[PDB]
């Protein structure tokens, strides 16, 4: 004796039953090792993308959407600035971390930043990298972007610097000194910037990309 | 915990759309299985190059009458019947041809008004994975379409009603469910930038990289 | 300090830190003819102000080379791991930044989207086929999408980092070492008929110089077949 | 580990067709089991001389309204009765006959609606084995057929409708489907070169030994 | 409490499930042992069958089609050719190995033909049997036939050959010298051809016969 209890005679979408399988007895191909095998997305947020810190007018449709100009002539001028939201900003809307995010609703981890100058040997100078975190706005001045978290990077001896961020902020970069050159050398550089997931990095929620059409 | 590319990649999936009359020009249903129609599900199995998995197929058939001038209309009830053909199968040139017979193709019949008829089809492939990215031509010699290869073919699907219900028009609809099962992945390739153009190909129409803004400091 | 690597006859000359990069983690291997391992340098390009890039396909770019090109004519199928060093020589007063990848089964987009493209604008034999910056017409033609900042497989050009890739930049880095397996779904697949990897250089931050120096860098790029079995 | 006789001879293969209507000049359906309609099972078979199985008949039951001008037509659910005969049983020799009613022919009742009716048969043979080719006369003292054995006899089977549905006309079809179970074989033979003719014997035209072409050399 | 999931109540052709038997409580008959018990399709293809090389116009309806004519006059002349393919080509079409290959879709294994020249005791000479792997084609003349993988057959010692092919190719048949024979013996003799599996062979994925009608 039997009874059949309600959700019985129904096509749940999400769920996981056993199937009756259609063709039987049949050979399955046994697999091979092919190089590289994902098994969790994660892995996939942890490679470092260049972003288009540059997004500005028709840059997107070039390739120096990528670059960052630093000048030689301009102190307190300030390099770039863009708020700290790997989801929604349009900074980190298509950057490998961020079309990944843009399938899950939660998430909570630490976002790793690293820029790299690509000027001349002889190029020397000082920059000032501050985070604000989130309940302040951006900085106005030096100053004030130097009174709170900061890196003073040197391009002269290192080349790349890296920033871990916790816990959205901003992200401003100042000229703490001008570019020095000696003479047959270009004072115009550029700086690129890498985005990448760090240490903890988790999703939850699965829902639909909203770059289909 | 969540990423894992089973719960990413293990979502029941409509990949189909199409209507058969008992009575009309339109008397079946033919669709080659293929996982290229359904954007959704294209893009998110466009980020690894080589991918293996086995399927559950889902139909959801419903069946609706017409506005005919018929009277004295008595229905009986309706039985569907959903022919799976394996690759090189024969293939029903009409609806009542002898094809429907063979007992290799494994059709299911079913009667309206039960739970909806569910099949699963492992893997098919001669080859040791699908590849969703092929990058040479299909026939040895060359003088041959670019990235077709055949090894990916899953087989066609056909359906009809074994028998008309009443002498009144009857049309019915079929939506298949794709369901990917034991999914593994290799070589992840980067999320497709641009939109979608044809299913037979990757050909694109050039695409800017982001969304603008005002300026670089803001 | 500089050192010499022997291969057959052919040798090269590269840094002590040379700093290579592993495919997957994994080194090329037999499937579980040594005479076709060698150097086989290919041409050198001229990087100038306005290069838009560069894509070479590893088994066409070795097609008319000697042993490898005869072994892959007769012989039906095979395999063959690669080691490709791409080499850039510049001055102290150069600057500019190189990505080099290597793309597996990269399926190239046409500009035509009713057709696919044709043979040989896909495939450069003995030469590298260049990009370019403006879009590419859509008439009634064969042609291949040579935009850069989609790179033609119709993604955006800046997470082309997932594949395998090394970042020559001039200021630091000079030369690049990619060791690449044998990717493909098939156990052995014909050469000829198939490209499995695609080389691509893209220069990010453009090459820039006072007047009076070299108007360009010549990069150099050397293949080196690994582990090459035939049927 | 796919060529086995098992998997080569366990298919379901539908091997008849035929109506019977509520009311009307046809009202059952009568067909002698036999493995020799069905080309495609026939000619499968035909690869050894001695063969045993045991059967698995599933019955595919559809009905149809028909076009009449009776009005105030209300349908009730319809009963199918299906009786199947040992050899020498009882046959009715008409549609509401006793014969419906004896307690050997184990007939199966079967509602509209429901999941498709299906009964299985061992073997019935007095012999040791079905034999597919005889090469004698069935008569002891001869004056009988050639090559007609009565050891490979399996039975007939008989429809009906229990129960007129309603005062319109309805007519009924059934596929009944062979399923060869344990199956076992003996003797392998040569595959029948020409095609069939006659289901009652090995008669044939004679036919080229293979498709031809231009030269020797090519 | 149960609960009915989808894929109930429904008649899929290929499943295998218990069925009500109709006649319960019946004996069986007790089998006797019968000469010659098949239990693998792989048995029969095992056994050699003659091929209608000779499938020539209207050779295919007389007993001619099996016999291959060997003459004496006419070197680099040949005696016989076609492509290897046991599964489509007209050659191998209706031979025991190549009908029971009619029912399946993959196949792998290696296939093994054997000559039989029927021809006078007296009669002598040699043959050059030479097999060109798949991506090549046929060869045109005898050096080129000789260069690949070759037999040089001797029919004066040894009347029946046996060749063992991996892995379509092609069979070419080449007079290295022609038919001597003393008088009162005949110079016009045939050669006949049996194809058989060999070693490893599989056959997947069941499918109908093509030669129904």
């Amino acid at each position: 004796p039997t009874m059949n209890t309600p959700g019985s005679c129904q096509f749940l979408t999400s769920d996981d039953f056993q199937s009756p399988s259609a063709m039987p007895q049949y050979d399955v191909t046994p697999e091979m090792r092919i190089p590289g095998e994902v098994k969790n997305l994660m892995e996939i947020a942890e490679v470092d993308s260049v972003v288009p810190v540059q997004n500005v007018g028709e840059k997107v449709n070039s390739m120096e959407a990528y670059q960052i100009p630093v000048r030689s002539n301009e102190s307190g001028t300030q390099v770039f600035g863009f708020p700290l939201q790997p989801g929604y900003s349009s900074v980190f809307s298509r950057t490998l971390l961020g079309e990944i995010l843009n399938y899950y609703t939660h998430w909570s981890g630490s976002i790793k930043l690293t820029f790299m100058f690509c000027g001349s040997a002889m190029a020397t100078g000082k920059f000032l990298l501050a985070y604000s975190p989130p309940g302040a706005g951006a900085p106005t001045k030096r100053v004030d972007a130097m009174l709170g978290t900061h890196v003073v990077w040197d391009v002269g001896l290192q080349s790349s610097c890296v920033l871990c961020i916790p816990w959205g902020g901003f992200i401003t970069c100042w000229y703490q000194t001008n570019i020095v050159v000696p003479a047959d050398a270009q004072s115009s550089c550029y700086i690129m910037c890498f985005v990448s997931a760090c240490n903890d990095f988790s999703v939850r929620l699965l829902k639909d990309t909203p770059f289909i059409s | 915990s969540e990423s894992t590319i089973e719960n990413f990649l293990c979502r029941s999936a409509c990949v189909y759309f199409t209507e058969y009359e008992n009575s009309g020009a339109k008397r079946y249903a033919e669709w080659v299985l293929t996982p290229r129609q359904a954007a959704q599900l294209r893009r998110k199995l466009e980020f690894f190059t080589y991918v293996r998995f086995d399927l559950e197929l889902t139909f959801v058939i419903t069946s609706t009458q017409q506005p005919s001038t018929t009277q004295n209309q008595d229905a009986q009830i309706l039985t569907h019947q959903i022919m799976y053909v394996p690759p090189g199968g024969p293939v029903p040139d009409k609806v009542d041809s002898y094809v429907w017979q063979t007992s290799t193709n494994p059709s299911v019949f079913w009667t309206e008004g039960n739970a909806p008829p569910r099949m699963s089809i492992p893997f098919l492939s001669i080859g040791n994975a699908y590849s969703n990215f092929y990058d040479g031509w299909s026939e040895f010699s060359r003088n041959g379409v670019y990235g077709i290869n055949t090894l990916n073919n899953m087989g066609t699907l056909y359906a009809r009603h074994v028998n008309a219900g009443s002498t009144g028009p009857i049309k019915s609809t079929i939506r298949i469910y794709f369901k990917p099962k034991h999914v593994k992945a290799w070589i992840p390739r980067p999320p497709r930038l641009c939109q979608y153009e044809k299913a037979k190909n990757v050909n694109f129409q050039p695409s800017g990289v982001t969304t603008t803004r005002q300026s670089i400091t803001t | 300090r500089a050192r010499s690597i022997t291969l057959g006859n052919s040798t090269i000359t590269t840094q002590e830190c040379a700093n290579v990069v592993v495919g997957y983690g994994v080194w090329p291997d037999y499937l579980k003819d040594v005479a076709t391992c060698r150097f086989y340098t290919l041409d050198s390009v001229q990087w100038q102000k306005t290069s838009p890039g560069w894509w070479w396909k590893l088994p066409d770019a070795l097609s008319n080379l000697g042993l490898f090109g005869q072994n892959m004519q007769y012989h039906y199928l095979g395999r063959t791991g690669y080691t490709v060093h791409v080499q850039c020589n510049a001055s102290k007063f150069h600057q500019g930044c190189l990505l080099v990848v290597c793309v597996p089964e990269a399926e190239m987009g046409c500009a035509t989207l009713d057709n696919t493209p044709s043979s040989a604008e896909l495939l450069g034999g003995d030469s590298a086929k260049e990009f370019a910056d403006k879009p590419v017409a859509s008439g009634s033609n064969k042609l291949v999408q040579r935009v850069v900042y989609n790179a033609g497989m119709g993604v955006g050009v800046g997470n082309l980092t997932i594949f395998p890739h090394q970042w020559i930049n001039l200021r630091t880095n000079n030369s690049a070492t990619i060791v690449m397996p044998y990717t493909n779904s098939v156990p052995m697949d014909n050469m000829f008929r198939h490209n499995n990897v695609t080389l691509m250089v893209i220069p990010f931050v453009p090459l820039d110089y006072c007047p009076g120096s070299t108007t360009y860098v010549p990069i150099t790029v050397t293949i080196a077949p690994m582990c090459a079995e035939y049927n």
